[PDB]
């Protein structure tokens, strides 16, 4: 995770997958280490699922996750 | 079949450690302990006749190889290798030793691998002058000049065009001038004369050591001293000549102080970096000795004798040029040496 | 630089040292060079075509070879002031090389930019050696790549099956995307099939990535911490 | 049949002909055994390594010539053949490195192993400033006597007692030994020192092992500090 | 792609992961979400219903026999050993679960066999392609149609 | 380019076949046929990339830790094993075309009984023949590899792979088939091999493995089936064994001379 607050202007946080940069979003509630973290997030791995990768026009990758969060 | 005959080795081995370690052991006892029993022994045993046989064969036995013996005079692979005990895993030298078993045998098993350029085969399996094709050329990249925004007009016949920015250089006439520098290597190598390869750029030693190794002649690899052909009594007088018959094999004979100091000219200078070797180039003109250079579309041609148009930068067109040079010269000794045995 | 004399007349120079008597012994290499004379001309040489795309240079179209009307509806009557500049120039320059496939390279590339991430080697092995039937796009001996749409476009408009370059060029594309297609499935497959039998694999590339990312990562942390430290007391000032 | 005159070696025409054809001799070595694995016991750094000085090999590698750079370039070649599995050596790399070994075979060393005398005393000698002191090391109860009297009364200071005390606090034996010292020369404290320095050495033959740490602690160096006529 | 043995499944995912009543009505239970191809090695089974979480409660045998053999060596669990398990267990059972529940099953549709054995003798080494094109053109697709389920209109 | 490698007396195994094993039609389809589909196949995938200087085993080696890179790994195995098979089973490894000749009596070496002894518990080697024919009937259920592997601890040990599994690298041996059920006792095997892997510190995630094969049987259907038919691999793996060479297998078995 990239950034500890979500897009601004988006309903959906950052993710750095592989190589690209997705769109993540959380089943409800945003784990706790996000707000104990803060802007130090992207130091700690989580595990995703990637719903659907899109291509747009621009030539870039529209891949969608989840943050499967233990449970 | 024949594995008791090595059985019967390592069975000694074997015993010879175990005489080894127990006399190690009796070094440490003390004498105490020892010497007074077994005196007493002595003293209270009788000699027999059998008993004294060793009593002076020993002797002598002992008089003859330890004490009045000369000290000093006035499995062949491996031979230092612990083999480890049957029981216990390999060592590490034995896997070494292993592993070096298949990779003779089973390694290359499955496939053999056709039209694959591999990079040493330029210097120890060069071709020959006639059997070099424009293709050949280009594969190694000869053809690549300089950027156009560095040409040296004075190469203009030898620019085949421009192509992505840089000009590319006419292999037809590579190929001519090649052809021709290979012959001249070839003769002064039958003729016997002194052939010096000259390159100072960065990985270029390997390919210049072989090339002086199989024409019998010299190189130089990492700088040029300016003045080595011009001041040449003291830069080189220093260093060791020798006398050789038409075989190039040394006679032996001691040189007067004389023919020692004596200037000793190269009678050929192939120069691989002739741009970063304006001195020894210089010098070979003043000195009278006949020049080869690889010559770049922004290197001067007059400069040399006898130029060979190509990629001076690239370490595979300079080695593959280097390499039809060195086998040229390479055929000019053997068919010197051919001469004289018959 | 002034064309050079002593460099290439080392053999006339030394002939007069040997017939003075200045030297004494001939040198080695002196019969060699006699017999294989240097090239001493050092000059500059026109050329009248381009031989990559056979081009004729110093043509000039003069005004009876042009009867008929111009794109603008007016007939030439004399020579133009381009008709009237000598252009020996052209003659000496070297001429530049084109090649329609470098056309159709661009497009590839501009079309597929995900190819270019796919390691080319630029080294070659022999260039004599190439036997390839173009007939088909899979050769043996080169890997199949963008240069394998071009060299089937190329062979297709040769034998003239395709008129227009762009149906010829899309008829090898999707040859193109149909081989690549069934190696993406081998992989995959393979993958699939090995892990089904056992087979067992350290580090994917996935978790390369991730182990490559944390040691950035730390050394990042590291320098932002110290960086917010220094503005900290330099900005109580 | 006809002979001619031609360079010795295949380097003559480079700044260092005689540097340059050794150099190329023990690389053709390095090539032809590239695969030869390399001492493990060099992590356990094997104290091996006697390569003639830069001054000897400048009478082989081309005199003035010689540069610092060549030099430190044949040691990590030799050092590179040296290291070599003993094992897996052959005998054309010890051939050539031979010739590079400082020669010290015809001399031999000048130490004998030290031992316990005919009574099981440890003698060794010490020095300080213008002190010098004799000391009997045997194994006890931590009796001390210096010239034949109590330590107490000898020494009055207590640092110069402790720094007697501090060689067998170093090993914690300072009840397991008997010390005969005699002393003469000096004052008080070179008198205490020296002893303390002669201590040390006597102890090393009690336990070899333990050597390291006394010479760690620094009771085992020689204090070289003296009056200095002004200059 | 299929090396060696195996079998290429057209298969229809049942959408009836609920698991209550499961396989009590012929019909509300034989409903097709969508439908999808997979690949069987060797004696493996299309149906993933039998086999799914084997790996899974094997490995928790694994860690609860060695939990119970280091509580009698006397340890003090480990850092990240109930870290790595416990991951290897969330991922074990996220890579199992269904849409609604856990409980994916696959309907067998179609069966393309993959083995040597039988397109060696008739089409040789190299015609294993040739051997897949005749079956797509031998494919009676009545047969394939009729093992259909019915489409799943939640929509 | 990898190209077929030529055998030994070649104008005899396209007549002949290989005596008391396989006939020529066998023999063209296990060789001169699959060796071919499979050298194109493994140039098609590595021309081009730096993999095509390198010979089939160390392709495999190289590769064998990189799972997107399975497909080249599977061929590259493939075709080391298979010049395994056919070089143990092979009338005369020296090319005796001119010299015609018809004896070659090869039997084990004392080396080779000597080790099989200390190895097998005393057993002798027409038992292990016996333990190596039951072992492919129940460990490979379709297409493999039978292999007699020496470990680094002098013990020869019997392998099966599943499909082109390495006998030189265990991670990739694919001894366990994961399609049918699994022992406890097996996954223990597979989750020690897993913690192993782990330990290693390179960023290839490589392990040392020092084991070789000493005799390879080819347990494909391009190797049996015209001759012998489905079902009757048994009856071809014990004609193996019994007219192996024993110049070759004799010659993988180090000595230390
Ligand atoms: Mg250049």
């Amino acid at each position: 995770i990239l950034n500890v607050v979500k897009e601004n202007n988006d309903n959906k946080w950052l993710a750095a997958i592989g190589g690209f940069v997705a769109d993540v979003v959380f089943f409800q509630s945003p784990p706790s280490s996000f707000n104990s973290m803060g802007d130090f997030i992207r130091m700690k791995t989580f595990l995703f699922e990637i719903l659907e990768a899109s291509m747009e026009k621009n030539g870039s990758v529209s891949m969608h996750a989840r943050l499967l969060e233990p449970q | 079949p024949n594995n008791n005959d090595e059985v019967m080795l390592l069975q000694q081995k074997l015993l010879y450690d175990e005489i080894r370690s127990e006399l190690k052991s009796l070094s440490q006892v003390p004498e105490d302990e020892i010497l007074p029993e077994l005196k007493k022994s002595l003293e209270q045993d009788k000699l027999s006749d059998k008993e004294q046989q060793l009593e002076a064969e020993l002797s002598d036995f002992f008089r003859n190889y330890a004490l009045l013996n000369k000290l000093f005079d006035s499995t062949k692979p491996y031979p230092n290798l612990i083999p480890s005990a049957n029981d216990k895993p390999y060592s590490s030298q034995e896997l070494f030793l292993r592993q070096l078993n298949h990779s003779m045998r089973t390694a290359k098993l499955g496939a053999t691998i056709s039209k694959v350029y591999y990079p040493h085969k330029d210097i120890f399996y060069p071709p020959l002058p006639e059997n070099i094709t424009v293709e050949s050329l280009m594969s190694a990249g000869v053809h690549l000049g300089q950027s156009t925004s560095l040409w040296r007009s004075s190469t203009q016949s030898y620019i085949y065009g421009e192509y992505k920015g840089i000009h590319i250089i006419d292999l037809n006439q590579t190929l001519s001038y090649l052809k021709r520098a290979a012959k001249v290597v070839e003769g002064v190598s039958e003729s016997g004369g002194i052939i010096l390869f000259l390159g100072t750029r960065q990985g270029q030693k390997r390919g210049l050591e072989e090339a002086a190794k199989k024409t019998h002649g010299y190189y130089v690899s990492t700088r040029w001293i300016p003045g080595t052909l011009t001041n040449s009594t003291e830069i080189s007088g220093i260093w060791e000549k020798q006398e050789i018959d038409s075989n190039d094999n040394p006679t032996e004979r001691a040189l007067s102080p004389n023919e020692t100091s004596k200037q000793v000219k190269p009678d050929l200078l192939v120069v691989l970096n002739p741009t970063e070797n304006r001195n020894a180039l210089l010098e070979a003109i003043k000195s009278r000795v006949p020049t080869i250079a690889i010559i770049d579309t922004d290197s001067e041609p007059s400069l040399v004798t006898y130029p060979i148009p190509g990629n001076d930068d690239s370490l595979r067109s300079v080695n593959f040029l280097l390499g039809v040079l060195a086998r040229a010269g390479q055929r000019g000794l053997q068919n010197r040496l051919a001469r004289n045995n018959e | 630089m002034k064309i050079q004399t002593n460099a290439v007349n080392v053999l006339q120079r030394t002939s007069a040292y040997l017939k003075s008597g200045l030297l004494k012994e001939t040198p080695a290499w002196y019969n060699v060079v006699a017999s294989i004379p240097p090239s001493t001309k050092f000059t500059r040489e026109p050329r009248f075509k381009n031989p990559s795309n056979g081009h004729i240079i110093g043509k000039l179209v003069d005004v009876t070879e042009q009867p008929h009307a111009n794109n603008k509806g007016l007939y030439k009557t004399r020579p133009n002031s381009s008709d009237k500049r000598v252009g020996v120039k052209r003659l000496y320059r070297p001429p530049k090389l084109t090649y329609v496939e470098d056309r159709l390279r661009s497009l590839f590339y501009k079309q597929h930019p995900w190819e270019l991430s796919r390691p080319k080697i630029l080294v070659e092995n022999e260039i004599g050696d190439e036997n390839y039937d173009w007939s088909h796009m899979l050769q043996i001996g080169r890997p199949l790549d963008g240069e394998s749409v071009i060299q089937r476009t190329m062979y297709l408009i040769k034998t003239k099956q395709y008129g227009d370059m762009v149906e010829a060029y899309d008829h090898a594309r999707y040859e193109f995307y149909a081989l690549r297609m069934q190696e993406e499935t081998e992989q995959q497959v393979a993958l699939e099939e090995a892990e089904m039998f056992g087979s067992l694999f350290g580090v994917s590339a996935i978790e390369h990535g991730i182990q490559k990312e944390q040691e950035v990562l730390d050394v990042w942390e590291k320098k932002v911490v110290e960086e917010t430290e220094l503005m900290a007391a330099r900005t109580s000032n | 049949l006809p002979r001619r005159i031609v360079p010795k070696l295949a380097t003559f025409y480079s700044a260092n002909p005689n540097h340059e054809d050794r150099i190329n001799r023990l690389e053709r070595l390095l090539r032809k055994y590239i695969k030869l694995p390399s001492q493990n016991n060099n992590e356990a750094q094997q104290t091996k390594a006697p390569w003639i000085s830069f001054d000897e090999y400048a009478l082989i590698g081309g005199g003035t010539k010689l540069k610092p750079t060549q030099y430190t370039q044949l040691l990590y070649m030799l050092n590179k053949l040296h290291n070599i599995d003993p094992q897996l050596t052959n005998d054309e790399i010890t051939s050539e490195l031979s010739q590079y070994y400082k020669k010290s075979s015809m001399l031999s060393n000048n130490i004998k192993i030290k031992t316990l005398d005919e009574f099981g005393r440890s003698i060794a000698v010490g020095k300080r400033k213008s002190s010098t002191a004799k000391v009997f090391v045997v194994r006890g109860t931590g009796e001390i006597l210096v010239n034949g009297r109590q330590l107490n009364d000898y020494f009055l200071k207590m640092k110069d007692r402790e720094s007697i005390m501090y060689p067998l606090q170093v090993i914690e034996s300072v009840g397991k030994y008997n010390i005969f010292a005699t002393t003469s020369g000096g004052g008080p404290t070179g008198q205490a020192e020296s002893i303390m320095h002669a201590i040390a050495k006597a102890l090393v033959v009690f336990n070899p092992l333990l050597k390291s740490r006394l010479h760690k602690a620094g009771v085992l160096t020689r204090d070289y500090r003296h009056v200095e006529r002004k200059k | 792609a299929i090396s060696g043995d195996g079998f290429t499944w057209l298969v229809a995912r049942r959408q009836l992961d609920k698991r209550a009543m499961r396989n009590d009505m012929p019909n509300r239970d034989i409903e097709y979400d969508k439908l999808f191809i997979l690949n069987t090695y060797n004696a493996g089974t299309p149906f993933n219903f039998s086999t799914s979480g084997v790996m899974n409660e094997l490995n928790n045998q694994y860690t609860n026999m060695e939990k119970q053999r280091a509580k009698e060596a006397g340890n003090l669990e480990d850092s990240e050993m109930t870290a790595k398990q416990a991951k290897t267990k969330f991922i074990y059972e996220t890579q199992q679960k269904g849409f609604s529940g856990k409980e994916v099953s696959y309907i067998p549709l179609l069966a393309i066999d993959a083995s040597p054995k039988t397109w060696l003798t008739d089409y040789g080494v190299f015609g294993k392609r040739e051997y897949l094109e005749r079956v797509w053109d031998s494919i009676e697709w009545k047969i394939v149609e009729s093992r259909l389920p019915q489409r799943t209109k939640i929509q | 380019i990898h190209v077929v490698p030529k055998l030994p007396n070649s104008k005899a195994l396209l007549q002949n076949g290989v005596p008391n094993i396989l006939s020529s039609s066998g023999f063209k389809t296990v060789w001169f046929d699959y060796q071919r589909y499979l050298c194109d196949k493994l140039t098609l995938a590595t021309a081009g990339q730096s993999l095509e200087s390198y010979y089939p085993f160390h392709i495999l080696l190289k590769t064998a830790g990189n799972p997107l890179q399975s497909n080249i790994f599977n061929l590259a195995s493939s075709i080391h094993n298979n010049h395994l098979f056919v070089e143990n089973i092979l009338p005369s490894a020296v090319e005796h075309g001119t010299n015609s000749n018809a004896v070659v009596k090869t039997e084990p070496s004392r080396l080779f009984l000597s080790k099989i002894k200390d190895s097998f518990n005393g057993s002798d080697w027409e038992v292990v023949k016996e333990e190596m024919i039951y072992r492919a009937e129940n460990e490979v259920l379709g297409q493999g590899w039978l292999f007699l592997v020496e470990n680094n601890e002098k013990k020869l040990f019997i392998l099966t792979s599943n499909n082109n599994g390495t006998p030189y690298y265990f991670p990739r041996n694919q001894s366990f088939d994961l399609n049918s059920a699994i022992s406890i006792d097996e996954f223990a095997t597979l989750k020690q091999m897993k913690e192993l892997i782990g330990k290693s510190t390179k960023l290839n995630g490589k392990v040392q493995d020092w084991t070789m094969p000493i005799i390879c049987v080819n347990l494909w259907d391009h190797a049996y089936l015209h001759d012998y038919g489905v079902g009757n691999r048994s009856k071809y793996v014990k004609n193996v064994l019994d007219n192996l060479n024993w110049s070759v297998v004799n010659n993988r078995i180090f000595s230390g001379i």
